[PDB]
RNA sequence: AGAGAAAUCAA
RNA sequence: UGCU
């Protein structure tokens, strides 16, 4: 293929051309990426610069220099009228071109042109900004995930198991589906950008008299005003007990930063023996309980599946493992909500809390590996872990 | 630092950026504890193959995406933070290195991969040593034993028992040169320990006190303040002209014109009128560009900079001292009113013309139906027509103030009427502009008509009669020189439409809100303390007021204009605070009128406002 | 002004924004600097006493003093060490959980800071040059003379470049071979580290008397900014910050909260007197080094919080191009000490051209770290009100039961800033008892109301880059001033209004020129707003593109719509999601050895952005060098390739 | 000349 | 050489 011959040639040509630069660390592309020496701004100098005789900067191609005396062909540069010559008497490109090279433009046009008004009003009502996200988004992606999201769309073969695990699936195929097309019409920093505005919740100061939804957070600087307002129209997996001998106990713990401030945030746990039938999409069985330990574990998952989720879906019901109870993460938790969060972005990027209270055996027979993949090949397997 | 004689300087330049050696405890021994580990994989790894590819792939110190490669050709994915050093493809096992101070506790880190422990002096664990061949362990026996000398000899054992027992450490030391150097100004130590008792003082502090009464500006006594601004402000009058571009109207222009001198200031001499008439000659034919001609020289500033030089020079008479300047101090011209009034005048034309956005909502109907009526109450105003005469003159003259030219431009202050006729607002003038800075001055030779001549109001301004088809007007002329920014800015000077509007705006949503109902015609009755008494006006001639003032302070801005209401917001919030029957106090040395008074010095539009400060209600009771 | 206070209909403070200068252009400063730094220099040496003793006062390395020396009636430059003391324990015992943030910053996100992200921000003085640069070109500068000077890599660590800059102060000799071979010393390169380059700040709107501007040197950038991204992360969890980042929602909660009638309630609102001359950095090391030690933060935490203030100690201001001295009419700029003038006391604190101040900030260098200073004082017993403080900027609420004790807070809390030296300006500050009635930041409160103000006028003026992504920001920044309650429905819809007249006009769509008669002969129907045709966008519509809007109206059809979009086409081939690439998403057309440098670095970065796609997401964050990275990359993207193995092994054979 | 305001532009 |  042509194009490894030309980033070849390209690499040589950079290698012998900018030695000193090419003998810099590759960390230090977030340096000299910006590297210009481009001093405000050219609002001034656009009135002028449209009126010059050669304003547009254009490239060798097939324009007619003179037409009803034109006079647009200098040989580049471009008289300013060549723009609006491309819009008659010019070459077209098929329907689907048009159609991919705008998708998230054509999605807020639609929103907009969707909703039925109701009749606006007049009063005293006062708004308070709050943050809420900005736009409407094609899944809920936390701000974290976002990356490794878009890294996953893009380059899956240039990724850690890491950053695979750290984000959100389901969006990456959505996200592939809409934009294969995009990416094949536009450039690759072009389409990143329709990825993440597409993908990106960013939280926005916006005015606020009523709860905005997300789709109304879009169009708010109409909706509501100092005078007015016109009105518009464990994760996933879920649980159920099968054999409970007594009920959920409500106990909580108090952690104590100072003896002045006081969190109370309560964990759950059974207490006796148990048996929950886990669902999750794919993921499904049933697993024995104890009071704080598991005894066993049915799982019925397809093959080369990731079942890291899932299982800390099931630690977090019981409050099996412990560094994410009791004992704190080294910080005092403010709130429940990190502490969910916490728990779950610390206990997903290492797993060895998991493996030591299950433990692993020697033997090949079980099917789950310590990696949380169902029956993969491996060195060892965690053992008390079977299929229905 | 430097590489140890065991490592070769390979692995050295390899392992130099894997990691922040520099900031890590015991640094230059982790280091070459990795080196080790390195250089023991590749020792196992020793041109070794098995069905013709190498039989250990080593994974060590490798770009992340070829291992991922790698990985996914032998089915199976590693973690970042746990990967193996190396794999065995022979038997499809991965393994990685791990030194050990003791071989007893071999304790398998993880089911992932299976470990490989070597001691200090070289030997190995039973499992991988009977994994292993003989030649491997022999090598990595007497490449352990040079490491082993090595560290005897410079004796970290300690240190390097250390690192292998801990896993990473991040620190950072300042030096004994650099803490010397860094105490040379100060009384402490890097770390500030102070031999007190923490405590706070009780510190005995003055007294509050009320205002009771409203601060008085002063008002400055002097000569009245010139108009100086670029243009005429509210004695701009125009000539109609047969419709047409605008160089047929230069030529109309020309052709009928008659230039007799009625008042000559020193200031701009009645000599640069020829030059002038050069000009529309030259813009008569097609060209707005001139040679230099003598009448220009004391025209445009040519060589006053070298003249005015040797002039200071050829006395040079006294002794060094700072440079001191004095800032003439003014009084409140009478002619302000006389342009509040006249720039209020009513015009025919609507002189607002933008273009209508699109509605699609509701909302958007009750925008656009506000900024209509609120451009029908603003339109047909004097100072509408003042406003698009000075977007139209600093458009004009920005758009030929980017080259270098040396040469006279003109550029001409033509509008157009909806019928079509051209509107001879004046005529700006460039000069020899050799600019390199936006704060640079270009010259300027501002040539406009009048409506009344006041030698008071224009002392600079050259006043000539120009006759035109049975029609007699006046005829300015005025040097000036004027700075790229101030152009700029002046030709958005439209931009002074919005604070009007958001007064309208605002008068009318709370007229509308306090009932529920939209009107958009209501014209409700505004208080004003007009000439001390409570006389109340209609809100289309406060908000035609309103524009006729910013406009008066937008041309007239400088340095005085913005202390002056940066330091007057908070008086105006303390007027408010009384008329809400509100109790206002002050610390010890508050005078807020000082910080006001200082900024009144020459400005106009200053004077107005602190005349208009001081013509109110002192004591609210 | 009998005319800018309604009585009626609505209220004085609803027409406040008429008291601002939008219009109109802005003070510009003149000439030299020398005069204002001086006189910006002198103040604190001034106000260190009750009476003026700047020659004895130019003695002093600590800005303590005693209780009975501070000035109660004029400005007082200094603190109180046991006051700073026991205002940091305070402000560490109270609002506790705001600290432990801190810690979590320190131990996890600290060591992750990058010192790549030293290259977003302002021009940095290089002491290769000894001229004003942009910051990457001063970063790669002092980047190349550690690794020119240490023999060893930086690493890409902030810590490490920290690290770096303190173990080349311990070299004697430094050289930055590379044509040239400039040569420092110890001394100078000290004297570099300390140097301030004093600047105008130029387009400053609200002030009668310009002032000065520094920006530290790349030396020293590292520590200041681990120092300001640590003090943002305590303002960004305490109610009585004025960051940006809690958006000034506590001004709203504060106006929006009520009192127990009996209370007696108060508001004061007004601005500091010469903030940045009375603060001392020993004051910040001291909080600084509170705040770290009552967290149990390792020692080396404690010694590297104290390198940016201690270096701010021995600053070496940049006096400027010196002093106008006039004979009659001519006029003569010379250095400090040359010619008797009004500063004749600090003629001994010159170095070169540059002067030495051990007392005192200046304005431009810590920013935030100066708000703490300002609330840890707000800490007593007696202050029991409400304060919302950015920089010289605050608001007190104070809710009091009777007179006296209102007095008596509000006389502690003036007297309890002026222990560390934050100096409240008694002709700024104004108090309202009865209710609220004030001014904080831009904002102006009154009663349940508090409404965003402009300070300077969003500029209704096309940019420069091109009409499609000129339109879009245009837009966006309307949208952006309609959102912050500045303006509303009838505003908003005349400032696009003016704005797409204006943007009309500068592509020369308006009136008749050239292209509009090229479009009247040819029957070049305008189709889009930058045509000069009837525009497309409402006021409710300022967040949808042109092209996608006109489409769904039926504006641009089919055949055009193909035609604008065509991606072969001759012209080309608050981020801006928006200008799909079109026909009119265009561009226009516009010491020296760095030029050169400057096409080196676009190949390199042209190179690495082909074979990369992931730096375009993530950070760039990889072991070696580029020349290996590439050659690796290309190596795999190479075996990657579905092309037989010879194919393969010529092309890796061609690489060289 | 003038612009201007604490000091520069009129190369 | 044409912004109401």
């Amino acid at each position: 293929e042509c194009t490894l011959r030309a980033l070849v040639e390209e690499y040589n040509g950079a290698c012998k051309e900018a030695p000193k630069e090419m003998s810099k660390q590759f960390t230090d592309y977030n340096t000299f990426k910006r590297y210009t020496t481009s001093k405000h701004a050219p609002q001034m100098r656009l009135v002028y610069s449209v009126r010059k005789p050669w304003p547009i900067s254009m490239t060798p191609s097939k324009e007619i220099p003179l037409v009803f005396n034109g006079t647009k062909l200098k040989d580049t540069r471009a008289n300013i009228v060549v723009p609006d010559y491309w819009s008659k008497y010019g070459s077209q490109t098929s329907l689907e071109v048009v159609n991919a090279i705008l998708y998230a433009e054509d999605l807020k046009v639609q929103r907009f042109f969707s909703t039925e008004w109701g009749e606006i009003r007049y009063g005293r009502m006062l708004p308070f900004r709050k943050p809420v996200q900005a736009c409407p988004t094609i899944e809920e992606v936390n701000p974290a995930s976002i990356p490794h999201t878009l890294l996953q769309v893009f380059c899956p073969q240039y990724t850690t198991l890491d950053s695979k695990r750290k984000a959100h699936m389901g969006a990456v195929e959505k996200l592939k589906r809409v934009m294969e097309p995009i990416c094949k019409v536009q450039t690759q920093e072009s389409a990143v950008h329709i990825a993440r505005s597409l993908i990106d919740s960013n939280k926005k100061w916006l005015p606020t008299v009523v709860d905005h939804t997300p789709r109304t957070a879009e169009m708010a600087h109409f909706l509501c005003s100092k005078y007015h307002y016109v009105h518009t129209n464990i994760r996933s997996t879920k649980f159920s007990i099968l054999n409970s001998d007594h009920p959920r106990i409500e106990v909580k713990k108090v952690f104590s930063l100072s003896p002045d401030v006081q969190v109370t945030i309560p964990y759950r746990r059974f207490k006796g023996k148990a048996k929950v039938y886990f669902q999750n999409d794919q993921i499904q069985g049933y697993f024995s309980c104890t009071d704080r330990q598991i005894d066993e574990i049915k799982i019925s998952a397809p093959k080369n599946a990731p079942l890291l989720e899932p299982l800390l879906d099931i630690c977090y019901y019981g409050s099996f493992i412990e560094p994410g109870f009791e004992q704190t993460f080294g910080f005092y938790p403010a709130g429940k909500r990190e502490f969910v969060d916490s728990f779950f972005m610390h206990h997903s990027k290492d797993h060895k809390a998991f493996l030591i209270h299950m433990g692993l055996d020697k033997d090949l027979s079980l099917p789950l590996s310590p990696e949380l993949n169902w029956k993969e090949p491996a060195l060892s397997k965690v053992c008390r872990v079977t299929e229905l | 630092t430097d590489r140890p004689d065991h490592i070769d300087s390979r692995v050295w330049e390899l392992s130099e950026t894997q990691e922040d050696w520099i900031t890590q405890v015991h640094g230059h021994v982790r280091r070459v504890v990795e080196c080790w580990k390195y250089t023991i994989c590749c020792l196992i790894s020793n041109m070794h193959t098995h069905r013709g590819a190498p039989q250990y792939d080593v994974f060590k110190w490798q770009d992340r995406s070829t291992i991922e490669w790698i990985c996914s050709k032998k089915k199976v994915q590693y973690p970042e933070r746990d990967t193996p050093d190396l794999y065995d493809n022979e038997r499809a096992v991965a393994y990685k290195v791990l030194l050990v101070s003791d071989l007893s506790d071999h304790s398998p880190t993880s089911g992932i991969y299976h470990d490989l422990a070597f001691n200090l002096e070289g030997e190995a664990e039973e499992s991988c040593a009977l994994v292993l061949r003989g030649s491997q362990l022999q090598d990595i026996k007497g490449f352990l034993c040079r490491a082993l000398e090595w560290v005897v000899s410079n004796n970290l054992t300690q240190e390097v028992v250390e690192t292998i027992s801990g896993e990473a450490k991040l620190q950072f030391s300042v030096g004994t040169t650099f803490r010397t150097l860094l105490k040379r100004d100060t009384d402490w130590d890097v770390i500030p320990t102070p031999r007190v008792e923490p405590n706070v003082p009780r510190i005995e502090g003055r007294r509050w006190t009320q205002m009771k009464k409203l601060p008085l500006l002063k008002e400055k006594e002097g000569p009245p303040s010139p108009w100086r601004a670029l243009l005429l402000g509210a004695d701009s009058e125009y000539i109609v002209c047969p419709p047409g571009t605008d160089q047929e109207a230069i030529s109309w222009i020309h052709s009928q014109s008659e230039i007799e001198c009625i008042r000559e200031s020193k200031s701009t001499p009645a000599s640069v009128i020829t030059c002038l008439t050069s000009s529309l000659q030259s813009f008569a034919e097609g060209n707005p560009v001139r040679s230099r001609i003598h009448e220009d020289i004391i025209a445009f500033g040519i060589n006053k900079k070298q003249e005015k030089k040797q002039s200071a020079s050829s006395s040079a008479s006294g002794e060094w001292k700072r440079a001191e300047y004095q800032v003439e101090e003014m009084s409140l011209p009478p002619w302000v009113e006389e342009e509040m009034v006249l720039l209020r005048s009513d015009q025919e034309d609507n002189w607002i013309e933008l273009e209508k956005n699109a509605i699609y909502t509701e909302v958007d109907g009750v925008a656009e139906g506000l900024v209509d009526k609120y451009i029908e109450i603003v339109g047909r105003t004097k100072v509408a027509s003042v406003i698009e005469k000075w977007q139209i003159a600093a458009t004009r003259t920005f758009s030929q103030l980017h080259t270098d030219r040396s040469r006279i431009t003109a550029c001409p202050i033509i509008t157009r009427d909806p019928s079509g006729n051209c509107q001879f607002w004046g005529m700006v003038l460039l000069g020899p502009h050799h600019v390199k800075r936006d704060t640079d001055n270009a010259p300027l030779l501002i040539a406009e008509i009048m409506g009344e001549d006041t030698e008071e109001k224009y002392p600079k301004h050259s006043v000539f009669s120009l006759k035109v088809e049975e029609k007699q007007f006046l005829l300015s002329l005025k040097i000036t020189s004027f700075s790229r920014n101030k152009l700029y800015t002046f030709s958005n000077i439209r931009r002074v439409l919005i604070q009007p509007a958001s007064i309208y705006s605002q008068v009318v949503l709370s007229r509308a809100a306090e009932n529920n109902s939209l009107n958009l015609e209501v014209n409700p009755e505004i208080q004003l303390y007009l000439e001390g008494a409570q006389r109340g006006m209609t809100l289309y001639q406060w908000v035609r007021m309103i524009l006729c003032l910013e406009f008066l302070m937008a041309i007239y801005n400088n340095p005085q204009m913005e202390g002056f209401l940066a330091n007057m917001r908070r008086l105006h919030m303390s007027r408010h605070a009384m008329m809400e029957r509100r109790q206002v106090f002050l610390p010890f040395g508050s005078r807020p009128e000082d910080k006001v008074n200082e900024c009144i010095i020459n400005n106009p539009i200053v004077a107005y406002l602190a005349k208009g400060w001081n013509s109110m209600p002192n004591v609210y009771y | 002004m009998n005319l800018f206070t309604p009585l009626s209909e609505i209220n004085p403070t609803t027409t406040q924004e008429l008291l601002y200068a939008y219009t109109g252009p802005a003070p510009v400063a003149y000439g030299t600097r020398t005069r204002a730094v001086l006189e910006n220099i002198i103040r604190p040496y001034q106000y260190f006493y009750k009476e003026p003793n700047v020659q004895r006062a130019l003695d002093i390395k600590t800005g303590c003093k005693e209780p009975e020396d501070i000035n109660v009636e004029g400005p007082s430059s200094g603190f109180h060490t046991a006051s700073v003391l026991k205002l940091a324990d305070n402000f560490f015992r109270k609002y506790r959980p705001a600290m432990e943030k801190l810690k979590y910053w320190i131990l996890v996100k600290l060591p992750k800071l990058k010192y790549a992200e030293l290259s977003k921000g302002r021009q940095t003085y290089s002491f290769i040059h000894k001229r004003n640069l942009p910051a990457p070109i001063a970063l790669e500068e002092t980047v190349e003379f550690l690794e020119q000077n240490l023999r060893r890599k930086i690493g890409p660590t902030l810590l490490s470049y920290c690290q770096a800059i303190a173990d080349v102060m311990e070299l004697d000799e430094t050289t930055y071979e590379g044509t040239y071979t400039i040569k420092f010393s110890r001394e100078e390169l000290w004297d570099q580290m300390r140097t301030l380059n004093t600047m105008w700040k130029h387009l400053e709107r609200g002030r009668l008397n310009r002032r000065t501007i520094a920006t530290p040197s790349m030396l020293i950038r590292g520590f200041v900014k681990i120092v300001e991204d640590a003090a943002k992360e305590i303002l960004e969890n305490v109610p009585t910050s004025g960051v940006p980042v809690g958006g000034e929602e506590k001004l709203a909660k504060l106006a929006s909260k009520q009192t127990f009638h009996t209370a007696v309630t108060g508001e004061l609102s007004g601005d500091q007197e010469k903030f940045n001359e009375c603060l001392d950095p020993d004051a910040m090391r001291l909080m600084w080094t509170v705040f770290l030690r009552k967290l149990g933060c390792p020692d080396w935490i404690m010694e590297l919080f104290n390198i940016p203030f201690m270096v701010f100690k021995s600053k070496l201001a940049d006096m400027g191009e010196g002093l106008v001295y006039t004979k009659g009419k001519l006029t003569d700029r010379k250095p400090l000490g040359e010619m008797p003038s009004e500063f004749d006391d600090l003629v001994r604190n010159v170095v070169g051209n540059s002067i030495s101040c051990r007392l005192g900030m200046f304005m431009g260098m810590y920013n935030l770290t100066s708000t703490l200073l300002a609330l840890i004082s707000i800490e007593r017993e007696e202050l029991t009100g409400s304060h919302v403080e950015s920089s010289d900027d605050f608001i007190h609420f104070f809710n009091c039961k009777t007179h006296e004790e209102m007095f008596k807070q509000a006389e502690t809390l003036r007297l309890t800033l002026k222990l560390v030296g934050i100096n409240m300006s008694p002709s700024k500050c104004i108090l309202i008892s009865p209710a609220g009635i004030g001014e904080f930041n831009s904002k102006f409160h009154h009663r349940d109301f508090v409404g965003n103000v402009a300070t300077e006028l969003p500029a209704l003026v096309p940019n420069g880059t091109n009409p499609m992504t000129d339109l879009a920001m245009g837009l966006n920044v309307i949208k952006h001033s309609v959102n912050t309650g500045q303006m509303n429905l009838c505003t908003g819809a005349l400032a696009m209004r003016i704005f797409n007249h204006a943007y009309k006009y500068a592509y020369m769509a308006l009136g008749v020129t050239r292209r509009t008669r090229f479009m009247e002969e040819n029957a070049i129907t305008p189709l889009l707003t930058n045509q000069g045709a009837s525009p497309v966008h409402s006021f409710s519509t300022m967040h949808l593109d042109e092209v996608a809007l006109r489409r769904h109206l039926g504006l641009l059809d089919e055949e055009t719509l193909r035609r604008i979009l065509n991606p072969n086409n001759p012209v080309t081939q608050i981020m801006e999601d928006y200008s799909v690439p079109s026909c009119f998403k265009y561009t226009l057309s516009r010491h020296k050895a760095l030029l050169n440098k400057e096409e080196r670095y676009q190949r390199v970065t042209s190179i690495i952005n082909k074979l990369f796609p992931e730096v375009l997401i993530q950070e760039a964050s990889a072991p070696g060098t580029v020349r290996e990275s590439l050659k690796r990359r290309l190596e795999l993207v190479v075996e990657r390739s579905d092309l037989d193995e010879e194919r393969k092994k010529r092309i890796l054979s061609r690489i060289f």
